[PDB]
C-alpha cells in the first residue's frame, strides 16, 4: 500500500490566480490521476496520466511530475473550480487516494444579508419554539452569530449550518437556529440575532418582539 | 449515455447485513471491470475491491476482509457489494466505479456510480415536521424577501426539499442537516424572491423523506409586520 | 501479486510476479 499525501490541505486561491497542488507518494509511481469532487456528488475524472485532461475539463488545468512527486496546476482559477481535488495511484495494489486538496476561492468580501424568523404558530402549538437567523451569500466564511434574549446573550441552545462554497459566486450561507421550549419562549419579549462579519461596516442586529406578527 | 446508476441511501442496523446494487448501461458489461470505493469524512476515499463481469473474477483490499464480498448477477447488467456485521464504523458513502485499463497508457476510473449512503444505527425511522419560515419586513432588503421551510425532527438522512415542484431553483439554499440532542435531524431550506412577488406568487416547499415514506407540502404564508 | 483490474489477473504478469 502506497500512502499518498497531498499539499496543501486547503489552497486559498483568488479568482484568476495561478496555483498548484502537489501529490507525494510513499514509493515510485508510474502515473498520476486526479479527480474533482464537489460536496454531495461523486468524484469526477479530471486528470488521467499525469498530463492528460479527462473529457470536459478546461485547458486551464495542467499537470506534471515523475517518480514520487506530482503536481496538478490551475493556470487561472475560476469560481466553479471550488472543490476538493484527490490524486490516485494504480501502481501498487491496493489503489489508494490522497487525503485531498480543498480549493477555496478567495473572492472579494461580501457582507451577508441578514434575516430573522419567528417561530411559526403551528410549531408553538406542538410545544416547541424554533427561531432561525439566516445569513445570506457572504464571504469569507468566518461569521459570528450571537443570540440575545431580552438582551441576555445565549449559549448552548443554538446550532449553525453552513452551505458549501457556491458555484457562481464564491459565497456561503449560514443558518443559526435557536431552540426553546414553548414555555421558556413565552417568558421573554425581544429575540435578537447579532452578526459580526468582515463585510459589514459594523455588527448587525435583526430582532423582533414575540407575538407582534 | 454510459450511466453507472446506484441505489440512493440505506438504513442498516448495528451488526446486520446489506446488499447494494450497481446497475450498468451504455456499454458491454462483461467488457469492463467493476470497483467499489468507500468515503468517510476521516480516512477519505478507500478502495474496497473489484470484479470482472467477464467471468466474476475479483480482488479484495485487506482492510475490508470478512466484510466486503462482490457478487455479480445474470445479464441484469449489475454488480453487487454485501457488507456484513456492520458497526457505526461503516456509516459511509459507497461508490461503484468502472475501469478502462486504457484511455491513454494507464488503468483509469472512467465513470462512477452516484454513491449509496449507509446509516448504521438501531433507531426507528421518523418523518419530519414541516414549519414555515415566513417572509415579512424582517425578510426584505433591496426588494428581495427571504422565506423558507423548517424541516424538523426526522431520522435518518436524507430529505429533499424542492420549491413549488422544481419550478423555483434559483437562489435556493437547502442547509445540511444537523444532528440535535434528541438523536433526530433538522434542516432549513430557504430561498430569496422579489418582495413584490410575495403577494402575487405562491411559495410551497415540497419535503420528501423517503425512509419514513412521508411527503409534506407546506404553503409558506407571508406575514404583515408593516 | 494480484493486479487491481481482475481482467489483468489472468496471467499477463501475475504468473511471473
Amino acid at each position: 500500500q502506497i500512502v499518498l499525501s497531498q499539499s496543501p490541505a486547503i489552497l486559498s486561491a483568488s479568482p484568476g490566480e495561478k496555483v498548484t497542488m502537489t501529490c507525494r507518494a510513499s514509493s515510485s509511481v508510474s502515473y498520476m490521476h486526479w479527480y474533482q469532487q464537489k460536496p454531495g456528488s461523486s468524484p469526477k475524472p479530471w486528470i488521467y496520466a499525469p498530463s492528460n485532461l479527462a473529457s470536459g475539463v478546461p485547458a486551464r488545468f495542467s499537470g506534471s511530475g515523475s517518480g514520487t512527486s506530482y503536481s496538478l496546476t490551475i493556470s487561472r482559477v475560476e469560481a466553479e473550480d471550488a472543490a476538493t481535488y484527490y490524486c490516485q495511484q494504480w501502481s501498487f495494489n491496493p489503489p489508494t487516494f490522497g487525503a485531498g486538496t480543498k480549493l477555496e476561492l478567495k473572492r472579494t468580501v461580501a457582507a451577508p444579508s441578514v434575516f430573522i424568523f419567528p417561530p411559526s404558530d403551528e410549531q408553538l402549538k406542538s410545544g416547541t419554539a424554533s427561531v432561525v437567523c439566516l445569513l445570506n451569500n457572504f464571504y469569507p466564511r468566518e461569521a459570528k452569530v450571537q443570540w440575545k434574549v431580552d438582551n441576555a446573550l445565549q449559549s448552548g441552545n443554538s446550532q449553525e449550518s453552513v452551505t458549501e462554497q457556491d458555484s457562481k459566486d464564491s459565497t456561503y450561507s449560514l443558518s443559526s437556529t435557536l431552540t426553546l421550549s414553548k414555555a421558556d419562549y413565552e417568558k421573554h419579549k425581544v429575540y435578537a440575532c447579532e452578526v459580526t462579519h468582515q463585510g459589514l461596516s459594523s455588527p448587525v442586529t435583526k430582532s423582533f418582539n414575540r407575538g407582534e406578527c | 449515455q454510459a450511466y453507472l446508476q446506484q441505489s440512493g441511501a440505506e438504513l442498516v442496523r448495528p451488526g446486520a447485513s446489506v446488499k447494494m446494487s450497481c446497475k450498468a448501461s451504455g456499454y458491454t458489461f462483461t467488457s469492463y471491470n467493476m470497483h467499489w470505493v468507500k468515503q468517510t469524512p476521516r480516512q477519505g476515499l478507500e478502495w474496497i475491491g473489484a470484479i470482472y463481469p467477464g467471468n466474476g473474477d475479483t480482488s479484495y483490499n485487506q482492510k475490508f476482509k470478512g466484510k466486503a464480498t462482490l457478487t455479480v448477477d445474470k445479464s441484469s447488467s449489475t454488480a453487487y457489494m454485501q457488507l456484513s456485521s456492520l458497526t457505526s464504523e461503516d456509516s459511509a458513502v459507497y461508490f461503484c466505479a468502472r475501469v478502462v485499463y486504457y484511455s491513454n497508457s494507464y488503468w483509469y476510473f472512467d465513470v462512477w456510480g452516484t454513491g449509496t449512503t449507509v446509516t448504521v444505527s438501531a433507531a426507528s425511522t421518523k418523518g419530519p415536521s414541516v414549519f414555515p419560515l415566513a417572509p415579512s419586513s424582517k425578510s426584505t432588503s433591496g426588494g428581495t424577501a427571504a422565506l423558507g421551510c423548517l424541516v424538523k425532527d426526522y431520522f435518518p438522512e436524507p430529505v429533499t426539499v424542492s420549491w413549488n415542484s422544481g419550478a423555483l431553483t434559483s437562489g435556493v439554499h437547502t442547509f445540511p442537516a444537523v444532528l440535535q440532542s434528541s438523536g433526530l435531524y433538522s434542516l432549513s431550506s430557504v430561498v430569496t424572491v422579489p418582495s413584490s412577488s410575495l403577494g402575487t406568487q405562491t411559495y410551497i416547499c415540497n419535503v420528501n423523506h423517503k425512509p419514513s415514506n412521508t411527503k409534506v407540502d407546506k404553503k409558506v404564508e407571508p406575514k404583515s409586520c408593516d | 501479486c494480484e493486479p487491481a483490474n481482475p481482467s489483468e489477473k489472468n496471467s499477463p504478469s501475475t504468473q511471473y510476479c
